[PDB]
């Protein structure tokens, strides 16, 4: 309720760049505190690359400049340099959606291009393996990490993995990636520490050779088309100090969808949670945060296509969020609480973020996006208060764009990032993307009492 | 009671507070105490000529009897228009009669998966136009058939995008045509021979991931109106496939984030926006199939029966049949499905104002009576059968001073009942 909705800060990027598709906080210390904004359709100065995508660095102080993760165009197939008559590319950076995901931890920034594809150096393919770039030590070293750019090509292998479709850092800076296309879209979770990534980074060889990498295994074909890794988050659910992996599997189990929690030490499956309606996209978004002040991270899952019925009998797409409270002996498969959208086609639960403790009352709060909610379908963000009994069932605040609707959807609330203090007043702040109009909005917590 | 505990300061308030309340105006009543029960007032000496008690009412306005002819000259639901005046908290109930017409035209659009596993099917469906027409002569006097084909969104990652695979998505020997989203091959026609001629000329295609993009095609078939040719008759959409289905959210993998807009986007009989709009959600199809009175027949292979059976439970007026491996049994499948669909009626109502509620009771064959959500439907309705519904409406507010209107209609039909509501808020 205490976010300053009367006058948020609006950042704008290049038109049609999808500036705002992903948003993040960056603080290599504090004096360089900044907002990061992904613009996956942005043009870049990379030669021969059309709409490679970009990530913008926006220092918070008194605006936005692209980060140069990769200044190079698409590399060439070495065997074609002169053996053949005509160079040809070995990879396809055009239209790769770099910055579809932007995450940061300390002085490291992970940015992914889930529509990056490559040819392989054997038979000519069009394999969208996805790739990420990792800035470390505040832009003094930049690594490519493409764990699905492997020996196992094509849809049957990891060729269509789209690694980095979703991504997250653990609290120790470990990289966790979702790739929904591995093994005929079974999907995959892959993870490595930054040290492990830097240790085998050798750009001369295109195939991933990271040692010590964690990844989920290929399963039988009955598990095809599940999209494990459509979304990912991290939290502690196993009783130790190594954060675990929460992954959406939205088409799993007959398209009912499920969400799985993987042991952060060995990526073994710990918990599953099942969706309630076919094709509701349960697992579209996931989050983990303690919403009732007992120190046990709780699970939140979005299912934005959830269809329910009005009392006068009319079906309507509204979306639903599910909350599962952890307890000392584990966590139950049935939700503690559900929250349901009220706007038809609003896609409530499309995005979720922990806010930290917005009002500093001792309980962490949560934001939920409904990118097509609101009276003009521009999108809406709901703040829900944590409390001793869990998440409250009524929002404590409702954020909407202050600009008018236009020819095309705003997608306000389709990207969220909270839980960090941008201006050092001790109250956590919230970033909301509205990529359909190439904006991101920063909301600041006002002090209370 | 709550007539006195309302503290009605006027006759007005007294009305809105309790259907059992009445108002005295004589001033021979020994304040707010003039608002009491209709009995508690008579027991306290209030002449019935003084106890003001407005009551709700029902006035039928259009009431053509069910038939026993062009389709629009056929009546299957009555009445067609009535007015309900609503006292707060007092239901007004009326009866809807539904009678299944003896003979009603059928438009059937055959929407077929043409990915490579359907190659052998395509060989069988070559005579389906004339064979189905021959069968339908014993089902209806007026049958039309159309044909459409689908495969997939024509973008990465659903299709391979090497130059070679774009030309031929299948193996070298297999001479597949380039992947395509949806082709409206043949609009509805009574000429079955033309269905045979055109279907026989279609080329099988291919793509990469197993689920197919037929929901894009279903949406187009539902909303493209005259381009498809639908009449206001029984509208059947046969959806034939041997795979599961993409739906909303899957598009994000290909960078497609705009929701399906549910509008027609055919150019030269092809869907041109599959790269731009996401696959529909089930709920979106529910909206558009219902609105356009499409009854869907999922003709799908055994291995995907589980999936389509759950899909059928979410889509009103739909049926599932088990398609053989080369669509050899598809005619009997369609007949069985039509028979199943035609024998069930399901009522829907439009949106009601806040404070207004509706309840249905169904009275079906063999004394089967439904209540709750089941009051909206009757089953085992044979040709010529009549069933009836008792429909109760209650207002519990003073919703507007302006009259409301909403429709009640059986899914799949143009025929409907207009219910006009008037709210008694004053004396
Ligand atoms: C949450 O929900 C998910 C999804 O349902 C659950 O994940 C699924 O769990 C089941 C049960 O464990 C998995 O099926 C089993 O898979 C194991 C894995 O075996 C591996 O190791 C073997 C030994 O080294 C190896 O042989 C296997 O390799 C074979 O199979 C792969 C894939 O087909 C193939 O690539 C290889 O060439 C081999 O052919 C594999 O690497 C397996 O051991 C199990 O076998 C048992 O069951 C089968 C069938 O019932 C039976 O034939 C065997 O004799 C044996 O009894 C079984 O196949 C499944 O893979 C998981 N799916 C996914 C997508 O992860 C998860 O368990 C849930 N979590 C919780 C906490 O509930
Ligand atoms: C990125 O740059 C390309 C090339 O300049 C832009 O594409 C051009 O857009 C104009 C107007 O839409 C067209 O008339 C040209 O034909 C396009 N050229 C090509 C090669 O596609 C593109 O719009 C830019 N994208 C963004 C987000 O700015
Ligand atoms: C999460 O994974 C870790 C690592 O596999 C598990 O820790 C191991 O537990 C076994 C007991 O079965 C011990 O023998 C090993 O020494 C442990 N290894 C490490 C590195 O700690 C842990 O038990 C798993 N957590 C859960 C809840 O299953
Ligand atoms: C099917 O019936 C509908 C409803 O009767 C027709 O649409 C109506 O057309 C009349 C005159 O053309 C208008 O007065 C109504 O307002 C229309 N209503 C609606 C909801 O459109 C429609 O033309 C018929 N369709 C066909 C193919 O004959
Ligand atoms: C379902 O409701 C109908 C109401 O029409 C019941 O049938 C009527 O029952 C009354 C007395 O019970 C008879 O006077 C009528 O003649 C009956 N109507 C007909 C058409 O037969 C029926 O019994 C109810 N069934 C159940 C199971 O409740
Ligand atoms: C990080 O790099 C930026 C330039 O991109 C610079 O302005 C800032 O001072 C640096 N911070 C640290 C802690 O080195
Ligand atoms: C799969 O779905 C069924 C039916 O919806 C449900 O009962 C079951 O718990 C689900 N299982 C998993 C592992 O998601
Ligand atoms: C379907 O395939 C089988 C193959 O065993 C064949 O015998 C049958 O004739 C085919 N169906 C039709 C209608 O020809
Ligand atoms: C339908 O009703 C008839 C009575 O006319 C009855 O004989 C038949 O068994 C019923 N069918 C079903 C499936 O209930
Ligand atoms: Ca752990
Ligand atoms: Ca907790
Ligand atoms: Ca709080
Ligand atoms: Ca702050
Ligand atoms: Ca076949
Ligand atoms: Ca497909
Ligand atoms: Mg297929």
């Amino acid at each position: 309720f205490n976010l300053d909705a009367e006058a948020p800060a609006v950042l704008s990027g290049p038109p049609g760049s999808f500036f705002g598709f992903s948003v993040e906080f960056y603080r290599p210390g504090t004096d360089g505190v900044s907002v990061l904004v992904g613009a996956p359709k942005a043009n870049t100065s990379q030669p021969g690359v059309l709409q490679g995508g970009a990530v913008y660095l926006c220092p918070w102080g008194a605006q936005c400049t692209p980060i140069e993760f990769d200044s190079k165009g698409s590399r060439l197939l070495e065997s074609s340099l002169s053996s053949s008559e005509g160079e040809e590319p070995v990879e396809y950076k055009s239209l790769q959606w770099f910055g579809a995901t932007v995450r940061a931890h300390g002085s490291s920034i992970l940015a992914c291009a889930p529509l990056y594809s490559w040819r392989t150096e054997k038979e000519p393919l069009s394999d969208p393996v996805g790739t990420c770039y990792l800035s470390t030590d505040n832009f003094t070293r930049i690594l490519e990490y493409a764990p699905c750019r492997s020996d196992f090509s094509w849809a049957a292998g990891q060729g269509y993995c789209q690694g980095g479709f979703s991504a997250e850092f653990t609290k120790t800076g470990r990289v966790v990636l979702g790739g929904p296309g591995s093994y005929f879209w079974q999907g995959q979770i892959l993870s490595a520490t930054q040290e492990q990534i830097a240790e085998s980074y050798y750009p001369e060889y295109l195939i991933n050779l990271v040692q010590g990498q964690l990844q989920t295994r290929q399963a039988s074909s009955i598990y095809d088309d599940s999209y494990l890794g459509y979304s990912v988050a991290v939290g502690e659910f196993s009783g130790d100090d190594t954060e675990d992996f929460v992954a959406g599997v939205p088409k799993g189990n007959l398209t009912y969808g499920y969400v799985t929690i993987l042991n952060g030490s060995d990526i073994r499956s710990l918990y599953n949670f099942s969706g309630e309606q076919m094709a509701s996209y349960f697992g579209y978004a996931v989050a983990a945060t303690d919403v009732n002040g007992d120190g046990l991270d709780d699970l939140l899952v979005g299912a934005p296509l959830l269809m329910d019925r009005t009392p006068d009998g009319r079906p309507q797409e509204v979306g639903r969020v599910y909350v599962y409270l952890q307890h000392p002996a584990g966590i139950e498969p049935t939700p503690t609480l559900t929250l349901t959208g009220h706007d038809e086609f609003g896609r409530f639960g499309s995005s979720l973020t922990p806010l930290g403790d917005l009002d500093q009352d001792g309980y962490n709060d949560v934001a939920i996006g409904a990118p097509f909610g609101g009276e003009t379908q521009q999108g809406v963000v709901f703040v829900f208060p944590g409390g001793p009994g869990g998440l409250g069932s009524k929002p404590s605040q409702v954020l909407q764009p202050l600009w008018a609707a236009s020819h095309t959807p705003d997608f306000f609330g389709s990207a969220l990032r909270g839980g960090r203090d941008l201006d050092g007043n001790g109250y956590p702040d919230l970033i909301v993307g509205s990529f359909g109009v190439d904006k991101a909005v920063v909301y600041r917590g006002r002090p209370v009492v | 009671n709550r007539c006195l505990k309302a503290n009605a300061k006027s006759c007005g308030e007294c009305i809105q507070a309790g259907p059992n309340c009445g108002w005295c105006t004589n001033s021979t009543f020994l304040t707010s105490a003039r608002c009491d029960d209709l009995e508690a007032l008579k027991k306290k000496g209030c002449p019935p000529d003084d106890i003001e008690n407005p009551r709700g009412s029902k006035d039928i306005k259009k009431n053509k009897n069910v038939t026993n002819l062009k389709p629009e000259d056929i009546t299957q639901i009555q009445p067609q228009q009535l007015v309900l005046r609503l006292r707060s908290g007092e239901p007004q109930t009326f009866t809807l009669k539904f009678k299944r017409a003896e003979d009603y035209p059928i438009d059937l659009y055959y929407l077929m998966d043409l990915s490579y596993s359907m190659k052998d099917d395509l060989e069988n469906v070559k005579s389906l136009g004339t064979d189905l027409m021959n069968e339908m002569r014993r089902i209806t006097s007026d049958f039309r058939i159309g044909f459409g084909s689908f495969v997939e969104k024509t973008v990465m990652p659903y299709i391979s995008t090497t130059p070679a695979k774009l030309r031929n998505p299948c193996t070298s020997e297999q001479n597949c045509t380039t992947p395509f989203s949806y082709k409206n091959v043949l609009s509805l026609t009574n000429k079955g021979e033309v269905f045979n001629e055109l279907v026989g000329k279609q080329r099988i295609s291919g793509n990469l991931d197993s689920p197919e993009g037929g929901f894009d095609a279903i949406m187009q078939v539902a909303v493209c109106g005259s381009l498809i040719g639908w009449r206001n008759v029984t509208r059947l959409l046969v959806f034939s496939t041997d795979a599961g289905f993409h739906f909303a959210g899957d598009g994000k993998l290909g960078g497609i984030v705009l929701p399906n807009d549910g509008q027609c986007h055919l150019e030269n009989n092809m869907y041109t926006m599959s790269h731009y709009y996401d696959y529909p959600s089930i709920a979106h199809l529910v909206q558009k199939l219902s609105e356009n009175n499409i009854q869907t027949i999922f003709a799908v292979t055994e291995e995907f029966q589980p999936v389509y059976k759950e899909l059928k439970n979410l889509i009103p007026k739909s049926a599932v049949g088990t398609l053989s491996a080369n669509s050899s049994n598809v005619i009997q499948l369609i007949i069985d499905a039509y028979n199943s669909l035609s024998s069930e009626v399901i009522l829907e109502n439009g949106k009601l104002s806040e404070g207004v509620t509706i309840s249905y009771k169904s009275y079906c064959k063999n004394g089967v009576n439904g209540t709750g959500e089941n009051g909206r439907k009757c089953s085992n309705i044979s040709i010529g059968d009549e069933v009836q519904f008792e429909i109760s409406i209650t207002s519990n507010k003073c919703p507007k001073k302006d009259s409301d209107s909403f429709k009640i209609r059986p899914l799949g039909f143009t025929e409907e009942v207009e219910v006009i509501l008037q709210y008694i808020c004053e004396c």
